[PDB]
């Protein structure tokens, strides 16, 4: 996260560490059993960190559990990572307590202008803010007009984009698959930019409003 | 450069996902 502050320690959750020998992607706890994030993050096990705040110190929070099943969105593209969303049931059933708590799907999509919440441990660009403690940044989300004017033609009906046109403040690499979290609801999920934070290029976020179908379904299994 | 926001070590461009290069540091971006 570039331009943020450090979270207050379990402020974000349902915030969670995919690790598969080191952390390379954020998620968001749903429900007990089960993670969403990026199809782009997608590997055929990886351990889910839970109760995190600082990724390497063990602070006591923690939950460290094994995905039994890791299911990308059927129709996902890597050619354009369109469709980048993914779920992951979790081996056994989380905690929940004080730091581990589910973030709500979306009753429906935000609207542009709507203040939201980013997280995760990714590059943060600068050397006072250390990734290795949870980020923290608020963007607001952008009109189709002005995202499909930073990116002309690229953009999907299953991507928004959120941040600033000026630059300065957005998720970076490393923070893959976590939340955007807007009135309490997961509206989408950190997917692709042209860099980071650079002017004119703001983030570009999977949309969950559009997958809950695919979404309830799945978390049924059979 | 469409480049996916995930943490990924490389030695050269081909490890990337997408349009990301290995950047100097090790990692795609
Ligand atoms: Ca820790």
């Amino acid at each position: 996260i570039v331009g943020g502050y450090e979270c207050k320690p379990y402020s974000q959750p349902h915030q969670v560490s995919l690790n598969s020998g080191y952390h390379f992607c954020g998620g968001s706890l749903v429900n007990e059993n089960w993670v969403v994030s990026a199809a782009h993050c997608y590997k055929s096990r990886v351990e889910v960190r839970l109760g995190e705040h600082n990724i390497k110190v063990t602070e006591g929070s923690e939950q460290f559990i094994s995905s039994s099943r890791v299911i990308r969105h059927p129709n996902y593209s890597s050619y354009n990572i369109d469709n980048d969303i993914m779920l992951i049931k979790l081996s056994k059933p989380a905690t929940l307590n004080t730091y581990v708590q589910p973030v709500a799907l979306p009753t429906s999509c935000a609207p542009a202008g709507t203040m939201c919440t980013v997280s995760g441990w990714g590059n943060t660009m600068s050397s006072t803010a250390d990734s290795n403690k949870l980020q923290c940044l608020n963007i607001p989300i952008l009109s189709y007009s002005d995202c499909n004017n930073s990116y002309p033609g690229m953009i999907t009906n299953a991507m928004f984009c959120a941040g600033y046109l000026e630059g300065g403040k957005d998720s970076c690499q490393g923070d893959s698959g976590g939340p955007v979290v807007c009135n309490g609801e997961l509206q989408g999920v950190v997917s692709w930019g042209y860099g980071c934070a650079e002017p004119g290029n703001p983030g570009v976020y999977a949309k969950v409003c559009i997958f809950n179908d695919w979404l309830t379904s799945t978390m049924a299994s059979y | 450069r469409v480049c996916p926001k995930i943490l990924m070590e490389c030695k050269k461009d081909s490890d990337c996902l997408a349009e990301c290069i290995c950047l100097e540091h090790g990692y795609c971006g």
